[PDB]
């Protein structure tokens, strides 16, 4: 079956960048999107973009554009995201899903230290 | 972009009982004769999960206690009944439009 | 099956 698994919970100072990733297994990324989704518990989920694999085409939402760079390796099965210039807004669980929105990571946690 | 606005907020149900959660959509959410609302469901500490796709197609895995009706702007989630294992935190989500976007949720808990 | 109607794919890269 498919599984997404994401990478480890981060600590990040502002101002830093972090690069979180999605290794899927038993799919080939090639063959759908891959969406990243943002959530706080006060602003909710938010929908930060998605890429096709197969191409490297990318639409991001427009609060997303200069914040979110998503980027995928089809030789590992990989999706990235990295998040730049981080503050503390940024703070946030952060998931990836594929076949269409069925299937979703377990989350990467990203806390901004003061 | 899309605003999607659920009701109620919060939602305090007896076990057995039905319920519905109402998600209301500032533009339409349809295209070519389908409706793109999603609703899923999350509990704390675990990813939202997958209920209804296109407005009232139930998903692989999931009780046939859930079902969604509607199309242009307004949706509902039913469950019919409710069990225990259902306090949880409902979310509907379009992606009709770029961005998608996801309701405000609306959290379910048992009397 | 969820692949083709969970997101819309009329023009899903234009």
């Amino acid at each position: 079956q498919v599984q997404l698994q994401q990478s480890g919970d981060e600590l990040v100072k502002p101002g830093a960048s972090v690069k979180l990733s999605c290794t899927v297994s038993g799919f080939n990324i090639k063959d759908d999107f891959i969406h990243w989704m943002k959530q706080r518990p006060e602003q909710g989920l938010e929908w930060i973009g998605r890429i096709d694999p197969a191409n490297g085409y990318t639409k991001y939402a427009p609060k997303f554009q200069d914040k979110a760079t998503m980027t995928a390796d089809t030789s590992s099965n990989t999706a990235y995201l990295q998040l730049s210039s981080l503050a503390s807004e940024d703070a946030a669980v952060y998931y990836c899903a594929t076949y269409g929105v069925a299937y979703w990571g377990q989350g990467t946690l990203v806390t901004v230290s003061a | 972009d899309i605003v999607l606005t659920q009701s109620p907020a919060s939602l305090a149900v007896s076990l057995g009982q039905r319920a519905t959660i109402s998600c209301k959509a500032s533009q339409s959410v349809d295209h070519d004769g389908d409706s793109y609302m999603n609703w899923f469901q999350q509990k704390p500490g675990q990813s939202p999960k997958l209920l209804i796709y296109a407005a009232s197609n139930l998903e692989s895995g999931i009780p046939a206690r859930f079902s969604g009706s509607g199309s242009g702007t307004d949706f509902t989630l039913n469950i019919h009944p409710v069990e225990e294992e259902d306090a949880a935190t409902y979310y509907c989500q379009q992606t009709n439009e770029d961005p998608y976007t996801f309701g405000g949720g609306t959290k379910l808990e048992i009397k | 099956n969820a692949y083709n109607m969970s997101i819309r794919r009329s023009m899903a890269e234009s």
